[PDB]
């Protein structure tokens, strides 16, 4: 909607869409024993 | 025609000869394993009501390990 | 960020002249986040632009290679000094020397000669026995090495990535350097 | 040969000289002095070297196969990338130990099966390399079984422009597609940077295929990458995705006309005595 | 990166997809 | 292994598990027949 709230991500996409993708099949990996998950930030948008 | 020269292979360590024992190499056909009530005491905690008729007696004998 | 990247600007190493790994372009970013769509969409068409001149200038500049920064560059394909032969006029005849002072004659200091006419002219070879391979220069970094704008980063299945962006990584080993 | 698994292991494991055994007509030929290239250098030995090669020739010496049958699997093992080169020592007694426990006329005959089943799979591997479809060309057919095969307007641009796309994967052995999540992607070659997200080009290019600022720069990416496989006739004239896919083919001969101005001008610049720092930048300020 | 998944039998065990962020605040 | 105690005025044991693969595979092959393979690791024992 604005381009610094897709920036900052409180609107825009989620972790599993503006992260490299490499990124978040490591993330679904190696969750069990070094989680990435909370590194990164998912804007809920009412 | 050169002499046909055929490969010398060897006979299976896991045959049907083997006496097979897990931390040794793999013997083969007529061992002697011993039943001896003298390491009936080597391990005593088996048969603390057992005699010399009826007992619980080792086999193993690998020197490596215990009495037990 | 995927679309319009900031591109990878490769680190030189000036002994072993190799690169030493590309960072992307973080400290010549220019900052709109107090700008509106007015100027963000204006600083973006920037970012593009300047995306297109490097794709441009690696397609102008860049030596077509399969391993984006190798070890070991090939003497066909590193600049090497090829001068012009050494002409060398050579001073004094040797055997008509000899005659002079076996007849008594005592040669001191220096055609070049009264005595001779004889002029003997040597053409040598200026370059090297070998043509050097191995490691570029600071003129041909410059070339080559155009910083890599990497569209869509990161996408691949792992193996498949620039691994030779990364200052740690053998080419050779496919692993990242220790301490020992 | 230099890449065939029994080869390395004949390199590894058989003897570098003329035994009487692996190569008994050669050694024949030298003993009974029927050799082109030096008949009587074996009148010229000792009797300790002389008449113990006489009886390993007259009476061969039997050898064990299995741990030259064995190093070939091995060997075409770690070039498969199966194991691991550091396992390569790890799997070779593990399976040497295995065919010592279970050692049969079975077995050994099918060892000798397996070595020649590992030379053609060695190969077998090495030509699907070099002609690298296989694994691009079942992940571009399944993309497009994704994308519906009727646009409403420009359907003559959309049926050459997914088969020029198909001309990029056959063509170029590095190039890959895959998927990652939602969407796939192609990269331009192994390790290397050029990747566009074919999900996301497809679904911009869709409604813009008979148009006659607008575009991503993924999108533009997809049509630099098309661009020497497209015809001046797979594409329109006055399309807006069709003139610009000449206008990259006219990018691509112009930036290729460049290169070689470029290695024109450098070399007059130095011999004629310039700056090096300012040779390199007038150039491409000229060339851009 | 299935080789860094630990194997629950022969297939790797990985996360889901969309799990990678957070999303908690104050109420939100 | 070489562990270092707290000193008590008792005979104390040591009890270490050294954590091993016990495992079982229960073949019945014909009606009435019930044979097990036995195998744990490190601590060999067992019928496989």
């Amino acid at each position: 909607m604005m381009p610094q709230w897709s920036y900052m991500h409180i609107s825009g996409q989620d972790a599993s869409e503006y992260l490299s993708p490499g990124l978040v099949q490591f993330a679904r990996a190696t969750e069990t024993y070094f989680s990435l998950n909370n590194k990164f930030r998912n804007p809920t948008v009412a | 025609d050169p002499p046909f020269v055929p490969p010398r292979y060897l006979r299976p360590t896991g045959g049907r000869n083997s006496i097979r024992y897990s931390e040794l190499a793999p013997l083969f056909d007529t061992t002697r394993v011993y039943l001896v009530d003298n390491k009936s005491t080597d391990v005593a905690s088996l048969n603390y009501q057992n005699d010399h008729s009826n007992f619980l007696t080792t086999v193993i004998q690998n020197n490596d390990y215990s009495p037990g | 960020s995927k679309e319009i990247p900031t591109p990878y600007m490769w680190s030189y190493q000036p002994q072993m002249g190799l690169a030493a790994g590309a960072a992307q372009d973080y400290s010549t970013r220019i900052n709109y986040m107090s700008a509106g769509p007015h100027m963000i969409s204006r600083v973006n068409g920037i970012r593009a632009h300047r995306n297109r001149i490097l794709l441009e200038q690696a397609a102008i500049t860049t030596t077509p290679r399969n391993n984006l920064n190798p070890r070991s560059w090939p003497a066909a394909l590193v600049y090497q000094e090829s001068p012009a032969p050494t002409t060398v006029v050579l001073p004094r005849d040797a055997q008509a020397e000899v005659q002079m002072t076996n007849s008594g004659a005592q040669l001191a200091g220096g055609g070049r000669p009264s005595f001779t006419p004889r002029q003997a002219i040597l053409t040598l070879q200026t370059s090297s026995s070998e043509p050097r391979s191995g490691g570029i220069g600071t003129l041909q970094f410059i070339e080559e090495f155009v910083p890599s704008v990497y569209f869509n980063p990161f996408s691949g299945p792992p193996g498949h990535y620039p691994d030779q962006f990364i200052p740690n990584f053998d080419a050779v080993k496919d692993s990242a350097d220790g301490y020992d | 040969d230099a890449t065939d698994p029994a080869v390395r292991a004949a390199l590894q494991s058989q003897p570098s000289g003329l035994n009487s055994t692996d190569d008994w007509r050669q050694v024949m030929d030298r003993i009974m002095s029927l050799t082109a290239r030096n008949p009587d250098a074996f009148r010229q030995q000792p009797q300790a070297n002389r008449l113990s090669a006489i009886l390993e020739a007259v009476v061969p010496a039997r050898a064990n196969p299995t741990h030259e049958k064995v190093l070939a699997i091995v060997n075409a093992l770690a070039e498969n990338r199966a194991i691991r080169p550091d396992e390569a020592g790890l799997v070779y007694d593990a399976l040497l130990q295995r065919v010592a426990r279970y050692n049969s006329g079975n077995v050994q005959t099918n060892l000798d099966r397996l070595v020649g089943d590992v030379r053609e799979a060695v190969a077998q591997r090495e030509r699907a390399q070099q002609q690298g479809n296989l694994g691009s060309m079942v992940a571009l057919n399944a993309f497009l079984s994704t994308q519906p095969a009727n646009v409403p307007r420009g359907q003559e641009d959309y049926t050459n422009f997914v088969s020029a796309l198909r001309l990029m994967v056959t063509e170029t052995p590095q190039s890959e597609v895959y998927q990652s999540g939602p969407d796939y992607f192609f990269q331009t070659s192994r390790q290397g940077l050029q990747t566009v997200n074919l999900s996301q080009a497809f679904k911009n290019l869709q409604g813009l295929w008979g148009v006659r600022s607008l575009l991503t720069p993924n999108s533009r990416l997809l049509l630099l990458l098309i661009a020497p496989f497209t015809d001046s006739g797979s594409v329109s004239r006055d399309t807006y995705l069709g003139h610009l896919l000449t206008l990259y083919r006219e990018a691509i001969g112009q930036a290729h006309v460049d290169e070689h101005t470029f290695q024109e001008i450098t070399s007059v610049s130095r011999a004629l005595g310039q700056e090096d720092t300012g040779s390199l930048e007038a150039t491409l300020n000229y060339l851009l | 990166f299935a080789s860094l998944a630990p194997r629950h039998g022969s297939r790797p065990f990985m996360g889901n997809w969309q799990d990678i962020g957070t999303s908690n605040m104050s109420g939100g | 292994m070489t562990f270092e105690v707290d000193p008590m005025d008792e005979p104390t044991l040591l009890y270490v598990l050294f954590e091993v693969f016990d495992v079982v595979r229960v073949h019945r092959p014909h009606r009435g027949v019930i044979e097990t393979v036995y195998l744990r690791t490190p601590f060999s024992a067992g019928n496989a």
